RNA sequence: AAGCGAGAAGAACCAGAAGACCAGGC
């Protein structure tokens, strides 16, 4: 289904705390 | 070009000004720990060697 | 005691011994006074700068 | 697209008046 074709860079992120 | 007599001309004195300046509003401690090393080589000896 | 479903895996004498142990430095700790001081214990006071 | 040394959590952790009287606003 949903699906990344490609995906750049380390993602997340720290903002959630 | 080279530097003639690079290294018998970089004073340790000059390297510990470049250091206190890098390490301006730094914790003290670091920088003390980053001075250590231009002191200790501005009272630094040679040993001669062999003989 | 008390133990996930019932169950503590051991003979009563050896629990008996357990919570007896318990109960004597219970005692003994009372008679040294601090009980009430033992009843507290704060998250941390952790401020160790590097120095 | 980037890309030049390693981590994870022992122990255990609230308070009443009530009654009378007086002054006072509405």
């Amino acid at each position: 289904a949903a699906a990344a074709a490609f995906a750049a860079a380390g993602a997340a992120a720290a903002a959630a705390a | 070009g080279d530097n003639t007599k690079w290294n018998e001309n970089q004073n340790p004195r000059m390297f510990l000004a470049m250091i206190t300046y890098i390490t301006r509003n730094q914790p003290e401690w670091f920088r003390n720990v980053l001075s250590i090393a231009p002191i200790m080589f501005s009272n630094k000896m040679a040993r001669l060697g062999k003989g | 005691e008390m133990a996930t479903k019932a169950d503590y895996t051991l003979d009563e004498e050896s629990r008996a011994r357990i919570k007896t142990r318990l109960f004597t430095i219970r005692q003994e700790m009372a008679s040294r006074g601090l009980w009430d001081s033992f009843r507290q214990s704060e998250r941390g006071e952790e401020t160790i700068e590097e120095r």
